[PDB]
C-alpha cells in the first residue's frame, strides 16, 4: 500500500493531533537519490535517506508545501512525490497529482470544470434571483 | 598583518545623485504609480536584498556605520556650540544651586519670545533638562572658550569621519575576509577601545577632574580656579591637593598601591556638597574597569597561536539534553549580519534600561539628583531608547530566520531544538502572561471595586490584606548593612536607595531610602506581566517567522507581507513585520507603566524639601501607598493632580509643553484613521477624486494610490507612538519644571 | 466548500495553476485563447480561499473569480 | 442634559442606519433595468460628482476650521 | 478594421480602462474571442500588496472598441 | 457658537461623505466591478490588486460608526 | 555637474526650497510689520 | 443700530483697561502699542477682544473682503501654474520622470507667467478645452 523508510527525525511538538486518528491525515513518498537534510513544514530540519520516504502531516497544504520544497530547493530535482490521503478506517485516497501529470502543464483527456461560457460582467443581477438558493455566479 | 582591501572599487561620480531609486531593480525603471514614491524611501538602506554578495553588503556597512558617526558627532560638537554661545553656563557656575540651566535661546517672531522666561540670574532662554550643565561641571569645564574650542573639534571629527567613510567605501574597501576576524576585533575592542577609553578617562578625571572640582566644591570662585594645564605644568598644586601626588609614579611601579588612597578612594554614597558621587570613587572605579577591559582583551587567538578560539569554545559546551549544543552558531554569527543586529540589539536596549535605573539611584553629576527634571528626563528618555532597541531586536531576529536561517547547517543544533519544541514554550508562555495579567490587574480591579463598595477593610492594601514584598526588603536590608559587613573597605552603602540616612542639598531631598509596600509589590508585579507579555509577541514572531499551522510556507512569502489572504477563516498580521508592528504598542504600555511608577514613587517617597530641623515634606506628599492600589486613584491623584501644571500653562514661560501637550493629544487621534481602517475605501475615494482632477483635465501622470496595507500599519504605529510620546514628554516636563 | 469560477477571458498563462498552493486547479485544452487552454477547478472542495489565483491572474479583470461559501475542516484549513 | 444626550444619540443612530440599509437595497434589491433614466438611476450616474463635491466640502471645513482653533489656541 | 496605431475607447464596462483611451498593440486573425490586443499609458491596479506598477495591455473583442484615432 | 456649528457642520458633511459613497460604491466600483456579486458584507478580496482591506459597503458603515461618534461627542 | 543639478531638482529638494522661501517670506512681513488682523 | 451687543474698541472699558498691558510681539519694544492703537477701531465683545464681521457690509470690508481677493488671487496663480505645467509635460516621453524631477527651466516659465491666471482662466473656458466631456472620462462601473 504505502511504503517507504520515514526520514529521520528527532520529533516535534507541531507534528499530528488527535484529527490524524479522528477525521483524516496525509501521507508524501518520494524517492531521494541522497541523504541530505530538507526542512519539515511543521518546524525543524531532518534527513531524508536514500530511496523510498514515507511522511505523515495532518493537512494537504503542508504536504504540497513539502512538494513544491522538494522540486524547487534541490538540484537533483525531486519530481516523482506522491500525495494520499489517509482515512481513520484504512482508505488511502490518491490525491496528488491528479493523472500522473502536473497540472500546470495541459494534458489531454482532462475535464473542464467551473468554466462558464461568459465573462465576469456578464453576471445576472440580484435582484432577477432573489427569493432562490442561487447566487449570481451559480446561475 | 589579516589586512585585505581592494582598491578603487566604486567610481566617485554624481551620476547616480540625479536616477533615485537606483539601487533598486523594480524602482530605477521610473514610477508609474505613488506607490514607487514610498517604496523609495523604503528599501534604501536595506542592503542585504539589494545585492546578494556580502562582502558588498559588508562595505556598505561600514560607511554607512561611519555617516551615523559623523552625523553624531555633529549634534555633540552642535550641543557644546550652543552651550558655549546661547546658555548661562558661566553664570550658572558660579551659583549653581540659585540659576536654572538654559541653553536654548528664542527670536521674538510671533511672540514666542514668552518662551525666553527667566532661568535666574538675568538671563532669559529655554531651561534645558539633559544635565549637559552637570557633566560638564564634571569634566572641569570652567569658561566658554573651552566648550567653544570642544564644539570645533567635534566639528572635525564630523568631517574626519565623513572622509573616512568616503575612504573605505570608494576608494579603499576592505576584504569579507577582513571583516569576518571576530577574534581579532573583539580583541581590539576590547582592550583598545573600552579598556583603552577607560583608562584615560581616568586619566583625565586624576589629573584634571578632581582638583577643578575640589577647588570649586571648597568655595573658589570659578575664574580663580587654575586652568587645567597648570596642574600638569606645576605639580605643586596637585600635590597641594592631594599629598600622595609628591610620591609621583614610584608606588605605582613598586605595587605601593595604598599610598594613593587619598584620590583613589572606597567611599561610595553621595558628595553632600554637589549630591553626586565622589570623583575618587569614580577615578578608582574607571581605572578598576579599565584594567578589566584590557585583561579580557589578550584573550581570542589573533596572530600568534596564544588565545581562545571562538569555534572551540562554542562546540565544545554541548550537553546530554541539547544533543548538537552550539554547533553552527559561530557559521550563523560570522555570515548572518542580521543575527549580530538582533543581539546587540537586545543586549544594548538592556544596557540603557540598566543606565536609567541605575543613573537616579546614585547620580554621579554634581547638582543633578536636586534637579528633579533632569533626573526625570534623563530616566525616561534612556527607558524608552532601550525599549525600541529591545523591540528591534525582537524584529531583526525575525528578519534573519525568514532569510539568513539555512536548515542544511542546523542540525540537531540548539536552534534547531528551539524550532522543535516551539509550540511547548508558546503555549507555556501564553499561559504565565494570562496568569500573570489576570491575578495582578485583578488585584487591582478588585481593589477598585472593594474601596467602590465601601469595604476598604477587603482591599489589598497595607492596612488591608498585606501583600508585602518580602524578599525586596531582604535584599534591601542586606545591601544597607553591606558597608563593614560583606564590603568591610566600604565607607557607605551604594545608594541610599536601599537604606541609611537622607543625603539633601540646598534643602532638596537628593536620594532618600525608598520603601517597598503593597503598591511596589502590585506595580513590580504588574511591570513583571506587561514584559512577559512583550516578549511573548516578539518570541511568537521570532520562532514562527518560518511556518506555522495555519500557514506552512510563510518564509516564502518573505518577512514584510501583510497577509496569506481571506481564507482559512482570515489570515491578517501573520508576518514577523505584523509580529513586530503588534509589539511595539505593549512596548509603549509597559515602558509608559514603568515611567509613570518612577514618576509618582520619586515625586512621593523621595523628593521634596527638607526642613532644617529635618523634617522631609515630599512633593505629593505619601500619597503613593494608598492611592496607587486602585485604577482610580492613579487617574485621580497622578494624570488628573499632576496635569494641572500642564493645563495651566498657557499665557507663561510653559505655553510651548501646554502646545505640545495638546500636539501629543491630537496626532495619538490621528493615527486611529490608520489603524482602524483599510485601503479599498481609500482607494475607491481615490478612484472619485482622480475622476474630478480628470473633469479639469489637471490628471497626474503619477498615478495616485492608497497607501499599502503594511505601509498603513506603519503609517499608524508611527503617529500613534510619536503622539503619545509627545504627549507623555510634555506632560513630564511640565510637571517637572513646576515643582521647584 | 468555496467556488471557484473561470471565465471565458483566460488567456492560458497558467500563472493562477502555478501560485496555488492545494492544487485545486488545473489546465484543461480550450479554443478561445491562443495558448488553446483555460483553467479548471475539479478539486474545489480542497480550496481555502487564499486568493493566490485571483492574484496571478493578469486580465484587466480576474478571469478566475473565488467566492468564500460554506466552511468545511478543510476550507478552515484546521490541523486539529 | 440626560434626555437631549439621549435622544441626540438614538437619532445619530437612526441616521447611520438609514444609509447603511439603503446601501443594503442598492446590493439587493435594485433593478437597473426597470429604474432606467429615472432619478434612481440619475444618481449612480453623477455618483463620482456627488462624492468629489462631497470630499471638497468636507476637506474645505476641516482645513480652514482646524486652522482658526490652532490659531486661536 | 481595427489596425496598428488604432487609438480606440474601451467599452468593456469592467475594464479599469472603461472610457480610457488605448492603442491597438495587435490584432490576431483567427477563431479567438478576444483578439484585439490594446495597450495603455496607464496601469491598473494589478500586482500584489506594495507593488510599484500594474499592467497596461489587455485583450479585447471587436465589438466593445470605438475607433478614435 | 460660530466655530462649534461650524465644526459640526463638518463632521455631519464627513458623516454624509462616507454613507453615501458606501451607498452609492456598493454595486461596484474599478477596484471592484463586481461587489454586488460578492453580497453586502464581505472581509476583503485578499492582498492582490492593491490590498481590498475594507471594500465592502458594511465596511464603509463600520467607518461611518466612528464620525458619528465623534460628531455626537 | 549635470548629476549634481538633476539632484538638485528632484521632488523634496525644490518642495523645501519653495517652502523655505515662503517661511522667510512669511517670517520677513511677520517682523517688519507684525499683528495684522485686518486691512486698517 | 446693527451690533448692539458689539462696542466699538476705543471705548469698551475692557478693551481699554487689557490694552496697556498689551505684550511685545516683536523685538520691537512698542509692538504692543501699535496693536492696541491699530485693534482700538474694531468691534470688541464685552471681554474687549476684537470681532471680525462677515455679511458682505463694505464698512467691514477689511475683515473678509480685501484677504478673500488676495487669497483668491494667489491660489489661482498655484493652481493655474501646476496646471500648465503639468498640461505642457504631459506631452513629452517620460511625463512621470518629470513629475518627480522637476524640469526647472519650464518651471519658472510657468512660474512667472501665472499673474495672468484669470485672463488665461476665462480664455480657456470659452475656448472649450478647460473642461473635459463626462464620455472622455474613464468611469467606474455603477
Ligand atoms: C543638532 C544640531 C543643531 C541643532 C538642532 C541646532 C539648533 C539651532 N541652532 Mg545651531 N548650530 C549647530 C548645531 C545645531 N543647532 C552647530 C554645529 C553650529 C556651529 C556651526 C551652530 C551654530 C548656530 C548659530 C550661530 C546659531 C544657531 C541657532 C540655532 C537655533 C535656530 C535654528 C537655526 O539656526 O535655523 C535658522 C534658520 C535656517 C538655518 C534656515 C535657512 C535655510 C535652511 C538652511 C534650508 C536648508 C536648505 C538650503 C536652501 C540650502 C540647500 C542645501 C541643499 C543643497 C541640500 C536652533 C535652536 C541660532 C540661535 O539659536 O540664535 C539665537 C544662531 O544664531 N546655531
Ligand atoms: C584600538 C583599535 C580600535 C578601536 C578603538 C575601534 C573602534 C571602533 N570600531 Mg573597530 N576594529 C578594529 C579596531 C578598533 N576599532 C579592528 C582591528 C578591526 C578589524 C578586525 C575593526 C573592525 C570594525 C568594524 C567592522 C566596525 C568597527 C566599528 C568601530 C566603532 C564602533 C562604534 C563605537 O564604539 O562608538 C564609539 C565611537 C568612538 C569612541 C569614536 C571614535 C572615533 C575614532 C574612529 C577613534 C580613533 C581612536 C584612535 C585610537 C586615536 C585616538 C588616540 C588619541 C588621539 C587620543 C568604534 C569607533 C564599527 C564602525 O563602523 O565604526 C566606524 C564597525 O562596524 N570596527
Ligand atoms: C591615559 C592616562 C594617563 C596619562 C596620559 C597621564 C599623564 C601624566 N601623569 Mg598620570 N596617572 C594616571 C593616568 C594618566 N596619567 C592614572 C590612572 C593614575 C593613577 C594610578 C596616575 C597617577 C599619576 C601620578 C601619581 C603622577 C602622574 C603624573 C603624570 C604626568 C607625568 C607622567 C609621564 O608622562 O611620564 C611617563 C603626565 C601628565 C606625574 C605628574 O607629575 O603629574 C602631576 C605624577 O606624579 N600620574
Ligand atoms: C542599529 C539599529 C538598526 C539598524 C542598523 C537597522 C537596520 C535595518 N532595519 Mg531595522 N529596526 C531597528 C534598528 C535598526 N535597524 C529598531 C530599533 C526597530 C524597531 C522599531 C527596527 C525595525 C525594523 C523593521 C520593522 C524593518 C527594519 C528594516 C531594516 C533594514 C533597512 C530598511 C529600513 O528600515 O530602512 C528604511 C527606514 C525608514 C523608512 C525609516 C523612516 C521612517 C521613520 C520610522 C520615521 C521616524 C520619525 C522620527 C522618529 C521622528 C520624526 C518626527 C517628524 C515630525 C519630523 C536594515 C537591515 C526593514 C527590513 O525588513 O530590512 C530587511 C524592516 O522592514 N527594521
Ligand atoms: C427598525 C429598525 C431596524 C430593523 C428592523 C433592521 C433590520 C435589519 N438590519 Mg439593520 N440597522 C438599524 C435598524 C434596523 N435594522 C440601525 C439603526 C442600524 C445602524 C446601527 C442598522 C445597521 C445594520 C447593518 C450594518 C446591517 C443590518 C442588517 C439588518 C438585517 C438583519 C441582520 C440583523 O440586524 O440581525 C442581526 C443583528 C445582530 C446580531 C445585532 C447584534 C448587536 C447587539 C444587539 C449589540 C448588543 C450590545 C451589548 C449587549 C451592550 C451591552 C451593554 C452592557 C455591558 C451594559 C435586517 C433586515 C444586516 C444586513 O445586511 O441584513 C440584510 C447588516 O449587515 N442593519
Ligand atoms: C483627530 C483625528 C482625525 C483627523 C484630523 C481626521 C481628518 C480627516 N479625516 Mg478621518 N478618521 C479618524 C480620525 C481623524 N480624521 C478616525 C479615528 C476614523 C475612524 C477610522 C476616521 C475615518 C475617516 C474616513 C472614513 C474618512 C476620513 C476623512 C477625513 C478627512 C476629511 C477632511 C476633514 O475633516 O478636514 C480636512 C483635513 C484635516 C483638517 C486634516 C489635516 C490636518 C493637518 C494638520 C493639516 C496640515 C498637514 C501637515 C502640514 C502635515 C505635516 C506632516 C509632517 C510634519 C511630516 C480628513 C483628512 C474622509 C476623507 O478622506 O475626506 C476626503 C473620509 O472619507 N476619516
Ligand atoms: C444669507 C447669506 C448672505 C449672503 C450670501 C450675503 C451676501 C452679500 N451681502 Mg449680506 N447680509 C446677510 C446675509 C448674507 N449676505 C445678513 C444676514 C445681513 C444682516 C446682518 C447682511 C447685511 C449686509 C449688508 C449691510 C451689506 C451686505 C452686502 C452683501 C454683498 C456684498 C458684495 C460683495 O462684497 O461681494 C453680498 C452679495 C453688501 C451689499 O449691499 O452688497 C450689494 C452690504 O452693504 N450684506
Ligand atoms: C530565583 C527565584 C525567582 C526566580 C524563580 C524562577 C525559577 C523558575 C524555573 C527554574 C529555573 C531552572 C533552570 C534549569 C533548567 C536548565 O538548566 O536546563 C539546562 C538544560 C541543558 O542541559 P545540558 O547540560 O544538556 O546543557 C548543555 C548546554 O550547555 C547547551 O550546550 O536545558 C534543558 O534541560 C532544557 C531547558 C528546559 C527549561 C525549561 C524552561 C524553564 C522556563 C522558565 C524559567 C524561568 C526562570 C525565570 C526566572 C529566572
Ligand atoms: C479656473 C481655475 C481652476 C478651476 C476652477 C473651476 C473649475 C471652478 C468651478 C466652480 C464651480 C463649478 C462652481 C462654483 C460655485 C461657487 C459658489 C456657489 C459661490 C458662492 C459664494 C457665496 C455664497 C458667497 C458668500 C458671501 C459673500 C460675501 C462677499 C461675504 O464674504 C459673506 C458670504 C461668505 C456670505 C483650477 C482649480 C483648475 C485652477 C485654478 O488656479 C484656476
Ligand atoms: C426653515 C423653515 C422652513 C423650511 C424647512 C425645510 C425646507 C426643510 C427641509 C428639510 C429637508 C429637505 C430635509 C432633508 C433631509 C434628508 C435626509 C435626512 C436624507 C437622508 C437620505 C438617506 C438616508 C438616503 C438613503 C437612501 C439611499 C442612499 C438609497 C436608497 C434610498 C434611501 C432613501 C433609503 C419652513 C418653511 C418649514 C418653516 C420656516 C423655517
Ligand atoms: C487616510 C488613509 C489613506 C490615504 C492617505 C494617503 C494617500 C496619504 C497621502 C499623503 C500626502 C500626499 C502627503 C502627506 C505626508 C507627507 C510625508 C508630508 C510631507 C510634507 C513636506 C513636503 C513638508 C490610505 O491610503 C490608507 C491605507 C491603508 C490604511 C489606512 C489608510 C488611511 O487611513
Ligand atoms: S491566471 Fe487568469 S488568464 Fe492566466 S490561466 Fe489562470 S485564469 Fe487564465
Ligand atoms: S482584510 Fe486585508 S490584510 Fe486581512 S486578509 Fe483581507 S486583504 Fe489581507
Amino acid at each position: 500500500e504505502l511504503s517507504g523508510q520515514p526520514p529521520k527525525f528527532g520529533g516535534s511538538t507541531g507534528g499530528l493531533l488527535s484529527k490524524a486518528n479522528r477525521e483524516e491525515k496525509y501521507a508524501i513518498t518520494w524517492t531521494s537519490a541522497s541523504e541530505q537534510v530538507f526542512e519539515m513544514p511543521t518546524g525543524g530540519a531532518a534527513i531524508m535517506n536514500e530511496g523510498e520516504n514515507l511522511l505523515y502531516l495532518a493537512r494537504k497544504e503542508q504536504c504540497l508545501a513539502l512538494g513544491t520544497q522538494l522540486r524547487t530547493k534541490f538540484k537533483p530535482k525531486i519530481q516523482d512525490y506522491k500525495i494520499y490521503r489517509v482515512y481513520p478506517s484504512g482508505e488511502v485516497q490518491y490525491l496528488h497529482p491528479a493523472d500522473g501529470v502536473f497540472p500546470e502543464k495541459v494534458n489531454e483527456g482532462r475535464e473542464a470544470q467551473g468554466t462558464k461560457t461568459r465573462r465576469i460582467g456578464q453576471n445576472p443581477e440580484p435582484v432577477t434571483i432573489k427569493f432562490s438558493g442561487k447566487a449570481p455566479y451559480e446561475v | 598583518a589579516k589586512v585585505s582591501v581592494d582598491n578603487n572599487p566604486v567610481p566617485t561620480s554624481f551620476e547616480k545623485w540625479g536616477k533615485p531609486g537606483h539601487f533598486d531593480r523594480t524602482l530605477a525603471r521610473g514610477p508609474k504609480t505613488t506607490t514607487w514614491i514610498w517604496n523609495l524611501h523604503a528599501n534604501a538602506h536595506d542592503f542585504d536584498s539589494q545585492t546578494s554578495d556580502l562582502e558588498d553588503v559588508s562595505r556598505k556597512i561600514f560607511s554607512a556605520h561611519f555617516g551615523h558617526l559623523a552625523v553624531v558627532f555633529v549634534w555633540l560638537s552642535g550641543m557644546y556650540f550652543h552651550g558655549a554661545k546661547f546658555s548661562n553656563y558661566e553664570g550658572w557656575l558660579a551659583d549653581p544651586t540659585h540659576i536654572k540651566p538654559s541653553a536654548q535661546v528664542v527670536w521674538p517672531i510671533v511672540g514666542q519670545g514668552i518662551l525666553n522666561g527667566d532661568v535666574g540670574g538675568g538671563f532669559h532662554g529655554i531651561q534645558i533638562t539633559s544635565g549637559l550643565f552637570y557633566l560638564w561641571r564634571a569634566s572641569g569645564f570652567t569658561d566658554s572658550y573651552q566648550l567653544y574650542c570642544t564644539a570645533i573639534g567635534g566639528l572635525v571629527m564630523a568631517a574626519l569621519m565623513l572622509f573616512a567613510g568616503w575612504f573605505h567605501y570608494h576608494v579603499k574597501a576592505p576584504k569579507l575576509e577582513w571583516f569576518q576576524n571576530v577574534e581579532s576585533m573583539m580583541n581590539h575592542h576590547l582592550a583598545g577601545l573600552l579598556g583603552l577609553g577607560s583608562l584615560g578617562w581616568a586619566g583625565h578625571q586624576i589629573h584634571v577632574s578632581m582638583p577643578i572640582n575640589k577647588l570649586l566644591d571648597a568655595g573658589v570662585a570659578p575664574k580663580d580656579i587654575p586652568l587645567p594645564h597648570e596642574f600638569i605644568l606645576e605639580p605643586s598644586k596637585m600635590a597641594e591637593l592631594y599629598p600622595s601626588f609628591a610620591q609621583g609614579l614610584t608606588p605605582f611601579f613598586t605595587l605601593n598601591w595604598g599610598v594613593y588612597s587619598d584620590f583613589l578612594t572606597f567611599k561610595g554614597g553621595l558628595n553632600p556638597v554637589t549630591g553626586g558621587l565622589w570623583l575618587s570613587d569614580t577615578a578608582h572605579h574607571h581605572l578598576a574597569i579599565a584594567v578589566l577591559f584590557i585583561i579580557a582583551g589578550h584573550m581570542y587567538r589573533t596572530n600568534w597561536g596564544i588565545g581562545h578560539s571562538m569555534k572551540e569554545i562554542l562546540e565544545a559546551h554541548k550537553g546530554p539534553f541539547t544533543g548538537e549544543g552550539h554547533k553552527g552558531l559561530y557559521e550563523i554569527l560570522t555570515t548572518s549580519w542580521h543575527a549580530q543586529l538582533a543581539i546587540n540589539l537586545a543586549l544594548l536596549g538592556s544596557l540603557t534600561i540598566i543606565v536609567a535605573q541605575h543613573m537616579y539611584a546614585m547620580p554621579p553629576y554634581p547638582y543633578q539628583a536636586i534637579d528633579y527634571a533632569t533626573q526625570l528626563s534623563l530616566f525616561t528618555h534612556h527607558m524608552w531608547i532601550g525599549g525600541f532597541l529591545i523591540v528591534g531586536a525582537g524584529a531583526h531576529g525575525a528578519i534573519f530566520m525568514v532569510r539568513d536561517y539555512d536548515p542544511a547547517k542546523n542540525v540537531n543544533n540548539l536552534l534547531d531544538r528551539m524550532l522543535r519544541h516551539r509550540d511547548a514554550i508558546i503555549s507555556h508562555l501564553n499561559w504565565v502572561c494570562i496568569f500573570l495579567g489576570f491575578h495582578s490587574f485583578g488585584l487591582y480591579i478588585h481593589n477598585d471595586t472593594m474601596r467602590a463598595l465601601g469595604r476598604p477593610q477587603d482591599m489589598f492594601s497595607d492596612t488591608a490584606i498585606q501583600l508585602q514584598p518580602i524578599f525586596a526588603q531582604w535584599v534591601q536590608h542586606l545591601h544597607t548593612l553591606a558597608p563593614g559587613a560583606t564590603a568591610p573597605n566600604a565607607l557607605a552603602t551604594a545608594s541610599y536607595a536601599f537604606g541609611g540616612e537622607t543625603i539633601a542639598v540646598a534643602g532638596k531631598v537628593a536620594m532618600m531610602p525608598i520603601t517597598l509596600g503593597t503598591a511596589d509589590f502590585m506595580v513590580h508585579h504588574i511591570h513583571a506581566f506587561t514584559i512577559h507579555v512583550t516578549a511573548l509577541i516578539l518570541l511568537k514572531g521570532v520562532l514562527y517567522a518560518r511556518s506555522s499551522r495555519l500557514v506552512p510556507d510563510k518564509a516564502n512569502l518573505g518577512f514584510r507581507f501583510p497577509c496569506d489572504g481571506p481564507g482559512r477563516g482570515g489570515t491578517c498580521q501573520v508576518s514577523g513585520w505584523d509580529h513586530v508592528f503588534l509589539g511595539l504598542f505593549w512596548m509603549y504600555n509597559s515602558l509608559s507603566i514603568v515611567i509613570f511608577h518612577f514618576s509618582w514613587k520619586m515625586q512621593s517617597d523621595v523628593w521634596g524639601t527638607v526642613s532644617p530641623d529635618g523634617s522631609v515634606t515630599h512633593v505629593t506628599l505619601g500619597n503613593f501607598a494608598q492611592s496607587a492600589i486602585t485604577i482610580n486613584g492613579w487617574l485621580r491623584d497622578f494624570l488628573w493632580a499632576q496635569a494641572a501644571n500642564v493645563i495651566n500653562s498657557y499665557g507663561s514661560a510653559l505655553s510651548a509643553y501646554g502646545i505640545m501637550f495638546l500636539a501629543g493629544h491630537f496626532v495619538f487621534a490621528f493615527s486611529l484613521m490608520f489603524l482602524f481602517s483599510g485601503r479599498g475605501y481609500w482607494q475607491e475615494l481615490i478612484e472619485s477624486i482622480v475622476w474630478a482632477h480628470n473633469k479639469l483635465n489637471v490628471a497626474p501622470a503619477i498615478q495616485p494610490r492608497a497607501l499599502s496595507i503594511i505601509q498603513g500599519r506603519a503609517v499608524g504605529v508611527a503617529h500613534y507612538l510619536l503622539g503619545g510620546i509627545v504627549t507623555t514628554w510634555a506632560f513630564f516636563l511640565a510637571r517637572s519644571l513646576s515643582i521647584g | 466548500s468555496h467556488s471557484v469560477k473561470i471565465y471565458d477571458t483566460c488567456i492560458g498563462c497558467t500563472q493562477c495553476v502555478r501560485a496555488c498552493p492545494l492544487d485545486v486547479l488545473e489546465m484543461v485544452p480550450w479554443d478561445g485563447c491562443k495558448a488553446a487552454q483555460i483553467a479548471s477547478s475539479p478539486r474545489t472542495e480542497d480550496c481555502v480561499g487564499c486568493k493566490r489565483c485571483e492574484t496571478a491572474c493578469p486580465t484587466d479583470f480576474l478571469s478566475i473569480r473565488v467566492y468564500l461559501g460554506a466552511e468545511t475542516t478543510r476550507s478552515m484549513g484546521l490541523a486539529y | 442634559a440626560a434626555l437631549y444626550t439621549h435622544h441626540q444619540y438614538i437619532a445619530g443612530f437612526l441616521m447611520v442606519g438609514a444609509f447603511a440599509h439603503g446601501a443594503i437595497f442598492f446590493v439587493r434589491d435594485y433593478d437597473p433595468v426597470a429604474n432606467k433614466d429615472n432619478v434612481l438611476a440619475r444618481m449612480l450616474e453623477h455618483k463620482e460628482a456627488l462624492i468629489s463635491h462631497l470630499s471638497w466640502v468636507s476637506l474645505f471645513l476641516g482645513f480652514h476650521t482646524l486652522g482658526l482653533y490652532v490659531h486661536n489656541d | 478594421a481595427l489596425n496598428r496605431g488604432d487609438k480606440v475607447r474601451i467599452k468593456r464596462t469592467e475594464s479599469y480602462w472603461y472610457g480610457d483611451v488605448g492603442t491597438v498593440a495587435s490584432v490576431e486573425k483567427s477563431g479567438i474571442l478576444y483578439p484585439v490586443i490594446v495597450r495603455f499609458d496607464r496601469v491598473n491596479y494589478n500586482g500584489f500588496s506594495g507593488s510599484a506598477s500594474g499592467v497596461n495591455t489587455n485583450n479585447f473583442a471587436e465589438n466593445e472598441l470605438e475607433l478614435v484615432q | 457658537d460660530f466655530l462649534v456649528h461650524h465644526a459640526i457642520a463638518l463632521g455631519l458633511h464627513t458623516t454624509a461623505l462616507i454613507l453615501i459613497k458606501g451607498a452609492l460604491d456598493a454595486r461596484g466600483s474599478k477596484l471592484m466591478p463586481d461587489k454586488k456579486d460578492f453580497g453586502y458584507s464581505f472581509p476583503c478580496d485578499g492582498p492582490g490588486r492593491g490590498g481590498t482591506c475594507d471594500i465592502s459597503a458594511w465596511d464603509a458603515f463600520y467607518l461611518a460608526m466612528f464620525w458619528m461618534l465623534n460628531t455626537l461627542g | 555637474m549635470d548629476g549634481l543639478k538633476s539632484f538638485l531638482s528632484t521632488a523634496p529638494v525644490m518642495i523645501m526650497a519653495l517652502l523655505t522661501f515662503t517661511a522667510g517670506i512669511l517670517i520677513e512681513f511677520n517682523r517688519f510689520y507684525p499683528d495684522l488682523l485686518f486691512h486698517p | 443700530d446693527d451690533f448692539a451687543n458689539l462696542t466699538p474698541c476705543s471705548e469698551n472699558p475692557a478693551y481699554l483697561a487689557k490694552s496697556k498691558n498689551f505684550l511685545n510681539t516683536t523685538n520691537d519694544p512698542n509692538s504692543g502699542k501699535i496693536r492696541a492703537e491699530r485693534y482700538a477701531s474694531a468691534l470688541c465683545g464685552p471681554e474687549g477682544y476684537p470681532h471680525l464681521i462677515v455679511d458682505g457690509r463694505f464698512t467691514h470690508a477689511g475683515d473678509f473682503l480685501i484677504p478673500s481677493i488676495l487669497f483668491l488671487y494667489i491660489a489661482g496663480w498655484i493652481g493655474w501654474v501646476g496646471r500648465s505645467y503639468l498640461i505642457e509635460i504631459r506631452e513629452s516621453k517620460n511625463p512621470e520622470m518629470q513629475e518627480v524631477v522637476i524640469n526647472v527651466p519650464l518651471a519658472i516659465k510657468k512660474m512667472l507667467g501665472g499673474f495672468l491666471w484669470p485672463l488665461a482662466a476665462v480664455g480657456e473656458y470659452t475656448s472649450g478645452k478647460l473642461v473635459m466631456k463626462d464620455s472622455e472620462i474613464p468611469t467606474s462601473p455603477r
